[PDB]
């Protein structure tokens, strides 16, 4: 799951 | 201290994205997911980090 | 820059 | 090695500053906000980030 | 140089 940026 | 050149051109969409052109080079000052953070002639600001190569 | 509007904002 | 490409001239306005024109090539060699540290003429001195862009290949 | 004056006094 990747960061929201 | 990292560089990465530009593969194709970035218009900024925001008051905080770069601009640059194809062959640009960009010192990256941070790295997330999908954007990287990074300066160009002094002025700061975010662009996709698909739009560039490290050198 | 850290702590700058610019960075702390994000990209959105 | 880093380089940089004058974008304007620059002239030190102390003695820790570097000198060059328009279109010169910049050694560069550190960097603190606003300023690189390079060398350029036989000299190692600050100039401003605004006054170049970074070069590659 | 890295321990240079000029290095170490900054640009101001």
């Amino acid at each position: 799951v990747m960061g929201p940026w | 201290l990292l560089q990465a050149q530009a593969l194709y051109p970035w218009r900024a969409k925001k008051d905080n994205h770069l601009n640059f052109n194809k062959n640009d080079v960009i010192t990256v000052l941070e790295q997330q997911d999908m954007w990287w953070f990074g300066e160009v002639q002094g002025q700061k600001g975010w662009f996709p980090k698909s739009y560039v190569k490290l050198i």
